[PDB]
């Protein structure tokens, strides 16, 4: 019930948990954490 | 002021979101801010000034950081004609698997983008090999940022303040200027080059650690301080020299070759060394003309005042312009901006058909991709130069301390020249569109030897002039017993004809009747867009519609609807109007730019010779046949690599669309609409206990038009570079 | 094969000759005419204290008012002259007009 | 008839009867000379 | 020849140009009866091509490197028929019609209403100026030296 | 009602319209793409836009030539609308009276005024070249397309 | 590693603390 | 609130004044015209600024000016 | 005082849309109270249809 406490409170530990369930996701919840799993396709005039 | 902006009372107590919008819009107009004085005025822009400078630091610091830390610049040096560039990875958590594998380029683990500004080929020119090298770089740069905020803040305090009359010492700012900021940073630069980069581009690793231990000639300073300057240029390097190894390397630091580099097909980095010290003199000469503390130099008051014809054709010539000049920064500013303007384009036009940086010009996106960045650049800018120019008429204009000078003479005549800009205009857009539609009608009809083809026999003259053997004008250059030619026979033409006659590299591509009517669109839109800047320039202090309008300042919204109607009247709106032309010039050039250059690279430039004639050929061959590969970014089959391009030109599609919104629908009607959403959140339940602290309110006339040509210049900006760079990179030309 | 200290003392010898005898009374009477000044008066006057001119430096005994700066100018044009007579003449430079 | 006359020498009306008395002539010299480029 | 163009009558794409013209002209013509009103017509399109391709070969007109004629503008004397004379002939029409309009509008300014005369024409008016432009480069000439033809202010 | 015509349009050439062979088979004349492709805006434009247009961009030099002229005419006219659209009278009258001295300088300046169009005017002419343009882009598009395809 | 901590701190985290300060800025009185 | 001025190019005939939305306007007497009255703006705090005034001005140049200014509720047209 | 009634007067004034043009002197105030006395007619309408203004006696130039 304190506004000053409050607001302080939810953006830091809001913007904390955000940060630390970002960087414990696994590759089977993002794509991105996944990582390529495929043979790169090579470029249109040999360029790799 | 009590709330926010601080710096306007007025805007402060308006009870409406108008409050909030405009304080972002006025922030930087220190001249019509509360309580302003010309010293405020002149620190508080001295200090703006650093923070730039920081900003411009910080940025570059960054995009080193990136390419050393995600990029890949130490596989790409190994392999310049066949390693993609990497700018950085990309970490979206909202993509998915096959976007994850489609945009594995290059030699990455991950999503990365690849680079199209070309900083890999300056990096690797300069004599950067290694990921240290660009962390050290980074570093220092930041380390520069830092320095720049510590002294824009120290210049700002009580003991350190500068003095108005100091800001007008205009002499002294010349000579350092002149003398140092140009003359000496370009002999700084010829250093590196010689100690540093060409070393670099003959196997030999030189840096700080080493750099007072090896020479950079094996003569060292002799011949400079002896006279023999020509022992420098004795020995370079071979035709069959690859660039980085020391396989036909030779000895010489300043040389005048001409041509370009036959493996990396751009300048000789000697005749880069040698044109910035011979920049450097003529600097250093430059500088010592005007009088500062020592009885010797020149006052450039008393040289404008000099400067009256006797005849009296120019009035009282420039007497008087030195106090006009150096008491109005918008004078100062469109000046600069029009320099910068033009220059801007010179670079553009210079840097594609005169590549300096090794192995740039064989990657096609990436030249694009610059030329059309600096010419909206430059575009931008020129409309600056004449908005601010529009400014100083109303705000620091003095006429009666510039009687009858050169500058009140324009005043005198702005008919005249409006007028004559207007009939130019108007032939050159009459004569070309009618030229356009007829070999159109011609193409439809079925009978192409009807169309009327003008050869561009005055430019194939002057490339003639220059060397090129391709039309058999044999003039000047061309030509084999003239003086010109014998003149430099043995110093710099062997290379430049050599290069000049070469038919794959950009340097005076053969031009035909299809650049001829290109050419002629292009000056119909300069021609155009300068008359709408003069004349808004100098219609700025009044007309026979409204002769009080410097009463009103430099934006205000209309006169109202008397005296016929007072739309756009204002000299803001001559800006807001010229805006969309100058977009349409630079779009037009940018167009003839691309498709030349994407037929050439093709290998049939036949498709641009025959098609450029009629516009139903830019349309079909140009716009509809190169958009095949863009808007199959992502099909109901999959997508690729080109996805984010394709992305891109529907958002830009979007944005323009947009702005028509804002462009064609006026405030009345949104007003009396929000009127009534007022009344629908007032008579809600659940929702009466929440209130607004701002009434809500339209936006206002000159906000509506200001965001409409955001939302179009936008749209139109991303629209273009997603085709261009998508274009581009499907087929590598 | 030419002299490069004997080049150099002669160009600045004859640089030096020419701004104490034959163009000194132009260089002055223009110099009379030319100050800078901002709004009808000059920096200095206006507020800029570090535009003030060195009466101490400019001051000196020659009988027409020679003084080091005159000498540094003109002798940075002899040397100028000097250094291009010998960067022109060591090279082999022939433009074949004839 | 002198209202009439007043009537056909209106704006309109005369911009008809010239333009289209020059299309007729332009017609029929593209009829008769026709796929002019040069003059000869 | 100029600007390293051919003349039409040389260059080979010319003549193929005119040949596939005629071959695409020729296919539509299977498809009717050789005595047909189609069939008439499109043989006169025919020779209207054997003619004009005929004319710009006779001509001399230059062809570049596509088969398509090329107007030459700087001023040869063997090309003033395409630029040269043209303009001069449309600077003699368009001086003309500015003639007759400046008269006209002249003979109308001092009445009491001259507005009337500009969307109701006085049509004998305007036939007594119109003959007046066959002349007009003489009398435009003449009002500059006495000073009829600049207002001064 | 542009969105209403290209929504029939793509229907009927890819779900009903078509060809039928003597063996009992169906071939329309997109092939049964709308249910994918109509789904997106890039399938709108790539599929619908781009696709179909290949028609009267390629119609020179046939007997559907007029529908490509009247192509490029209708985008020059939708274009020529916007400036009408996005000025104003103030402007163009400041225009004018330059020009008018121009007239009085060589005294062919009329007894008729000239004057800038109205504001409502100028609405009006932007409207109506707007709409003419876009209708007749749309008129042109289309027949070329069902005549050479259908 | 940092990518993961990174991103969302600078897309989400940053920009709305910022909204927030900026709104009980131009809030006030 | 928005700035309304009058000048003494003013011929007295109250077009402005029965023009006025908001009854910024009346007339005060004078003697510097045949009619013996001048236009005077009293009430600028409830001036809309929709210059109806200028488009009933006779005289050339504009005699009554409007200026826009600091914007108000009043000056806005604001009912909510 | 002032012009005589019926002559082509010159106008002085910046600010008027007859500037450097010509209108005839239809009267003239003699109360010496009146700042602009002299009424001119112009064969021109300005930007407001109006034909007819009042200048001071050192705007007008007798012509
Ligand atoms: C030798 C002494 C000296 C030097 C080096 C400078 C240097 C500078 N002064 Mg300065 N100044 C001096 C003496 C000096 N001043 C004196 C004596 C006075 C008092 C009379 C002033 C008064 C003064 C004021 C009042 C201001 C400056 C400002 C500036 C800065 C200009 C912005 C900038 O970086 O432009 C960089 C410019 C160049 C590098 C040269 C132009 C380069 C051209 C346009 C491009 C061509 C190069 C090449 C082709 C491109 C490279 C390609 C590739 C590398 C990317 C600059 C750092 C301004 C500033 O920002 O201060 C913070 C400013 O407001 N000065
Ligand atoms: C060295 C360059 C320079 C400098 C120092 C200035 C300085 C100044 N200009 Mg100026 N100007 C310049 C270049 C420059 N300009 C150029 C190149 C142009 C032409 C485009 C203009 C056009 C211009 C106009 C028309 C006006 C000024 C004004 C001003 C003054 C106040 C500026 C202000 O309030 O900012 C406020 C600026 C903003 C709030 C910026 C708005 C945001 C823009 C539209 C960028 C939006 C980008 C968009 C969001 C991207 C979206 C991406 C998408 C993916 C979402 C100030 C003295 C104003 C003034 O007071 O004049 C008297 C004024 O009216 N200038
Ligand atoms: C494609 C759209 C388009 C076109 C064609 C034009 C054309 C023109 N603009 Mg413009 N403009 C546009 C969009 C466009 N604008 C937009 C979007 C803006 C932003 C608001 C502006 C802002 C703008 C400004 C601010 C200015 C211009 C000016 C001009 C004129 C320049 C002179 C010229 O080119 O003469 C060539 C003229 C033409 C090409 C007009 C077409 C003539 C036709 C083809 C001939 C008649 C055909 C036929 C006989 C008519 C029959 C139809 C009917 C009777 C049945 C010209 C009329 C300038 C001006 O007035 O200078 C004189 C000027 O100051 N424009
Ligand atoms: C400014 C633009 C422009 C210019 C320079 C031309 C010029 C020309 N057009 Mg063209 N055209 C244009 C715009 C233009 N057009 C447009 C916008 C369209 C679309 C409607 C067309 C559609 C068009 C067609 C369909 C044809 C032409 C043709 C021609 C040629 C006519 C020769 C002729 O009849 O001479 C004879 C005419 C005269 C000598 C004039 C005599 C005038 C008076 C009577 C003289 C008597 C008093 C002395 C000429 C080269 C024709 C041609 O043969 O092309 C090769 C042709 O068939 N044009
Ligand atoms: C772009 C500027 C320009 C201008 C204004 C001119 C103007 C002219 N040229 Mg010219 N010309 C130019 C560039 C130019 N030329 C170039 C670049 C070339 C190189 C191909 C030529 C090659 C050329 C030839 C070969 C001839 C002309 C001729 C002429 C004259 C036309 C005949 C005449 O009126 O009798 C007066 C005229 C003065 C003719 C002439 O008689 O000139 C005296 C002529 O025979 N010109
Ligand atoms: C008497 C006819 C007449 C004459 C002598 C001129 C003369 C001139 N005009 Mg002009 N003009 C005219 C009519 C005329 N105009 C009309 C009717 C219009 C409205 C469409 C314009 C619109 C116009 C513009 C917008 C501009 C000029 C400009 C100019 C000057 C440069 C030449 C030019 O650009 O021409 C171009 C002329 C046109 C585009 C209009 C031609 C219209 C037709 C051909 C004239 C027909 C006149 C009349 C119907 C015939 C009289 C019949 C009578 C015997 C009963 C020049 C002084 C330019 C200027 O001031 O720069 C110096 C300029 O920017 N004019
Ligand atoms: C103006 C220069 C600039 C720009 C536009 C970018 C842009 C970017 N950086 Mg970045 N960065 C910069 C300078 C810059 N950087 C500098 C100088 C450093 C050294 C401290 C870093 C260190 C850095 C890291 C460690 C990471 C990024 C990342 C990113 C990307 C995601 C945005 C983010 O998380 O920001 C992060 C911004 C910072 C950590 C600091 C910002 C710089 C100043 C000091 C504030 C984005 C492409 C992330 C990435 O690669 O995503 C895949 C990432 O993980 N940056
Ligand atoms: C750089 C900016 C950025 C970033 C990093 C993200 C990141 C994300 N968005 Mg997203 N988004 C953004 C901008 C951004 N968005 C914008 C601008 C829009 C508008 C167009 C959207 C619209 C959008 C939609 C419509 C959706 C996402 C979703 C997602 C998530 C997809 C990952 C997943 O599948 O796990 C899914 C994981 C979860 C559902 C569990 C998340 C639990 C979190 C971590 C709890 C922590 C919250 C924290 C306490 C609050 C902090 C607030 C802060 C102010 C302090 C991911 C967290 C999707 C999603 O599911 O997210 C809700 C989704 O449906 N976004
Ligand atoms: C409005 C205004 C303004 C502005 C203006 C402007 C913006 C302008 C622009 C201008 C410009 C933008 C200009 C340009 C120019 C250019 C030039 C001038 C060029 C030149 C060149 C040359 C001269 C060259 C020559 C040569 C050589 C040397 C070599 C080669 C050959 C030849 C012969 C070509 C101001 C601010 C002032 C103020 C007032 C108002
Ligand atoms: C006292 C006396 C006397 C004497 C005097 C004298 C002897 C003087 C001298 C003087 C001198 C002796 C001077 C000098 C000077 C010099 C200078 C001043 C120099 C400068 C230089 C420079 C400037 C350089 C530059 C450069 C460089 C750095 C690099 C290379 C190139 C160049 C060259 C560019 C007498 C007897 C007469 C008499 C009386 C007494
Ligand atoms: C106003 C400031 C003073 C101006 C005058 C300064 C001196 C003018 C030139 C005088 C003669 C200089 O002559 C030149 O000196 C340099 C400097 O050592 C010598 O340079 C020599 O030593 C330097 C390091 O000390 C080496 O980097 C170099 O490889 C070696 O050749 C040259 O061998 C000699 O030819």
């Amino acid at each position: 019930t304190k506004r000053g406490l409050l607001l302080k409170f939810l953006l830091l530990g809001g913007g904390a948990t955000l940060a630390f369930v970002s960087s414990q996701a696994t590759g089977d919840d993002l794509p991105i954490v996944k990582g390529p799993q495929l043979p790169p396709q090579p470029g249109p005039r040999g360029k790799i | 002021a009590l709330r926010f902006p601080r710096f306007s009372q007025g805007l402060a107590q308006d009870p409406t979101t108008r409050r909030i919008w405009f304080g972002i819009a006025t922030a930087h107009d220190f001249e019509s801010h509360d309580d302003i004085t010309e010293e405020r005025l002149y620190q508080n822009i001295f200090a703006s000034h650093f923070g730039q400078l920081a900003i411009i630091f910080l940025w570059t610091s960054g995009n080193l950081f990136h390419v050393a830390w995600q990029g890949n610049f130490e596989s790409w040096v190994q392999d310049p004609l066949h390693v993609r560039p990497i700018a950085h990875a990309i970490w979206d958590p909202h993509f998915g698997q096959p976007a994850v594998e489609a945009f594995t380029r290059g030699g990455a683990l991950g999503p990365v983008n690849i680079a199209y500004s070309g900083v890999y080929q300056w990096w690797y020119t300069i004599g950067l090999r290694t990921n240290e090298d660009l962390y050290t770089g980074a570093l220092f740069l930041l380390f520069l940022s830092a320095i720049s905020l510590i002294a824009g803040w120290l210049h700002l305090q009580p003991k350190w303040k500068p003095s108005v009359s100091w800001f007008k010492n205009a002499e002294s700012r010349l000579n350092h200027h002149l003398s140092g900021l140009f003359g000496v940073s370009s002999l700084a630069w010829t250093g590196h080059l010689v100690h540093v980069a060409i070393p670099g581009s003959r196997g030999e690793y030189v840096r700080w650690n080493n750099f007072l231990d090896v020479l950079p000639h094996p003569q060292g300073l002799g011949p400079l301080f002896t006279g023999q300057w020509n022992l420098y240029a004795q020995n370079p390097d071979s035709s069959s020299h690859l660039f980085g190894t020391s396989q036909g390397a030779g000895t010489a630091i300043l040389t005048l070759l001409g041509g370009f580099h036959p493996q990396t097909q751009s300048l000789w980095l000697t005749d880069i060394a040698h044109h910035h010290l011979a920049i450097a003199f003529i600097f250093l000469v430059a500088g010592h003309m005007y009088r500062t503390n020592f009885g010797i130099g020149h006052s450039i008051k008393d040289l404008l005042d000099a400067h009256i014809p006797p005849g009296g054709r120019l009035g009282r010539g420039h007497k008087g312009l030195y106090d006009t000049i150096n008491n109005s920064l918008h004078f100062q500013l469109g000046l600069a901006l029009a320099s910068l303007g033009v220059i801007t384009s010179l670079v553009a036009q210079h840097m594609y058909s005169l590549p300096a940086y090794a192995f740039i010009a064989q990657d096609f996106t990436t030249q694009a991709a610059l030329y059309t960045h600096h010419q909206y650049i430059a575009g931008f800018i020129m409309t600056g130069a004449f908005a601010h120019g529009a400014i100083f008429f109303i705000r620091d204009y003095n006429p009666e301390q510039n009687e009858d000078n050169v500058l009140a003479r324009m005043l005198d005549h702005k008919e005249a020249i409006i007028s004559h800009l207007s009939w130019a205009s108007l032939f050159l857009g009459f004569h070309t569109l009618g030229l356009y539609v007829h070999n159109d009608v011609m193409l439809a009809f079925g009978t192409p030897e009807k169309q009327i083809l003008i050869e561009p026999i005055f430019a194939q003259w002057i490339q003639s002039a220059h060397g090129k053997t391709s039309y058999g004008f044999d003039v000047l250059l061309s030509s084999t017993s003239g003086p010109a030619f014998n003149a430099g026979r043995s110093i710099w033409l062997p290379g430049w004809l050599n290069a000049v006659n070469e038919n794959t590299n950009s340097l005076f591509l053969t031009i035909g009747p299809g650049d001829f009517l290109v050419h002629h669109a292009i000056a119909l839109g300069l021609h155009t867009t300068t008359l709408i800047l003069v004349k808004g320039a100098l219609d700025a202090r009044g007309s026979k519609l409204m002769p009080d309008k410097k009463d009103f300042g430099y934006s205000f919204p209309c006169d109202g609807p008397g005296r016929g109607g007072t739309c756009d009247i204002s000299a803001w709106d001559a800006f807001y109007l010229a805006v969309f032309w100058m977009l349409n010039t630079i779009g037009w050039v940018t167009f003839y730019w691309h498709w030349k250059h994407i037929t050439l690279w093709q290998g049939n430039v036949s498709q641009f010779n025959e098609s450029s004639t009629y516009l139903m050929g830019w349309l079909r061959d140009y716009l509809w046949l190169n958009s095949s590969q863009l808007i199959n970014g992502y099909n109901p089959f999959g997508m690729n690599s080109l996805s984010v391009w394709a992305w891109m030109f529907l958002f830009g599609h979007l944005v323009w669309a947009t702005g028509f919104m804002f462009l064609i629908s006026w405030r009345g009607y949104w007003q009396e609409l929000i009127e009534t959403l007022a009344w629908a959140h007032e008579r809600t339940p659940l929702a009466n206990l929440i209130r607004w602290r701002d009434k809500p309110v339209a936006l206002s006339i000159v906000q509506a038009r200001l965001v409409g040509l955001a939302h179009f210049s936008v749209g139109y900006i991303f629209t273009y570079a997603a085709f261009l760079i998508a274009s581009t990179s499907g087929k590598f030309g | 094969e030419l002299n490069p200290s004997l080049v150099i003392s002669l160009s600045t010898g004859v640089s030096l000759f020419l701004g104490r005898f034959v163009f000194f009374n132009f260089q002055r009477e223009n110099v009379g005419k030319q100050v800078p000044s901002q709004n009808g008066i000059s920096h200095f006057e206006a507020g800029d204290e570090r535009a003030k001119e060195y009466v101490s430096l400019l001051k000196s005994n020659d009988p027409v008012g020679f003084n080091i700066v005159d000498v540094l100018a003109w002798g940075s044009i002899g040397h100028i002259v000097a250094y291009y007579i010998l960067a022109t003449s060591s090279n082999g430079y022939d433009p074949n007009f004839f | 008839m002198r209202d009439l006359k007043t009537y056909l020498s209106v704006a309109p009306v005369l911009s008809t009867l010239w333009f289209g008395a020059l299309a007729g002539l332009l017609i029929e010299i593209n009829r008769f000379f026709p796929d002019a480029l040069t003059f000869p | 020849d100029i600007s390293g163009l051919t003349p039409c009558k040389d260059s080979k794409q010319f003549a193929k140009r005119e040949k596939q013209q005629i071959k695409k002209l020729e296919s539509s013509l299977k498809l009717y009866a050789p005595e047909s009103a189609p069939a008439l017509a499109l043989n006169a399109q025919i020779e209207k091509t054997k003619r004009r391709f005929d004319n710009y070969g006779k001509y001399g007109l230059l062809c570049g490197s596509d088969g398509l004629p090329h107007l030459i503008v700087n001023g040869d004397q063997r090309h003033w028929g395409e630029f040269i004379t043209p303009g001069i002939l449309f600077l003699y029409i368009a001086g003309w019609i500015g003639w007759v309009g400046r008269s006209y509008l002249i003979a109308i300014s001092g009445e009491k209403k001259p507005a009337m005369k500009e969307i109701i024409i006085d049509v004998p008016l305007a036939s007594r100026i119109i003959f007046r432009g066959f002349i007009w480069p003489v009398a435009a000439y003449r009002e500059f030296l006495n000073g009829d033809l600049i207002a001064k202010d | 009602i542009s969105v209403v015509i290209f929504h029939f349009s793509w229907k009927m050439q890819s779900d009903v319209w078509g060809s039928i062979s003597d063996q009992g088979v169906v071939t329309h004349i997109t092939g049964g793409n709308f249910a994918q492709s109509s789904i997106t805006i890039n399938g709108w434009l790539r599929d619908f836009l781009w696709a179909q247009a290949s028609q009267v961009i390629q119609s020179y030099g046939s007997s559907l030539s007029a529908y490509g002229l009247f192509f490029l005419g209708a985008h020059f006219v939708w274009a020529f609308s916007l400036m009408f659209l996005f000025s104003g009278r103030g402007y163009w009258q400041e225009l004018i009276e330059s020009i008018v001295w121009a007239h009085n300088k060589l005294k062919v300046a009329p007894a008729t005024q000239p004057r800038a169009l109205s504001i409502v005017q100028g609405r009006a002419v932007g409207v109506t070249h707007y709409l003419l343009g876009g209708i007749a882009t749309t008129w042109a598009f289309f027949l070329a397309r069902i005549i050479a395809v259908g | 590693n940092l990518p993961s901590i990174f991103v969302p701190l600078v897309g989400l985290v940053f920009p709305a603390i910022a909204m927030a300060s900026l709104f009980l800025h131009v809030q006030k009185n | 609130s928005h700035s309304v001025k009058i000048y003494d190019t003013c011929i007295g005939c109250t077009q402005c004044v029965r023009a006025c939305p908001t009854d910024v306007l009346e007339m005060i007497p004078w003697d510097g015209c045949k009619a013996k009255q001048i236009a005077s703006a009293p009430r600028t705090e409830d001036c809309v600024g929709c210059k109806r005034c200028e488009s009933a001005c006779p005289t050339d140049f504009l005699s009554v000016r409007v200026y826009l200014w600091h914007e108000t509720t009043r000056s806005m047209g604001l009912a909510y | 005082v002032g012009p005589p009634r019926g002559s082509k007067v010159r106008i002085l004034r910046r600010e008027s849309y007859w500037y450097k043009g010509v209108g005839s002197v239809v009267t003239v105030d003699q109360d010496p109270k009146t700042r602009y006395p002299v009424v001119v007619r112009f064969d021109k309408v300005n930007y407001a249809n109006i034909s007819t203004n009042n200048y001071a006696l050192d705007e007008v130039e007798q012509v």
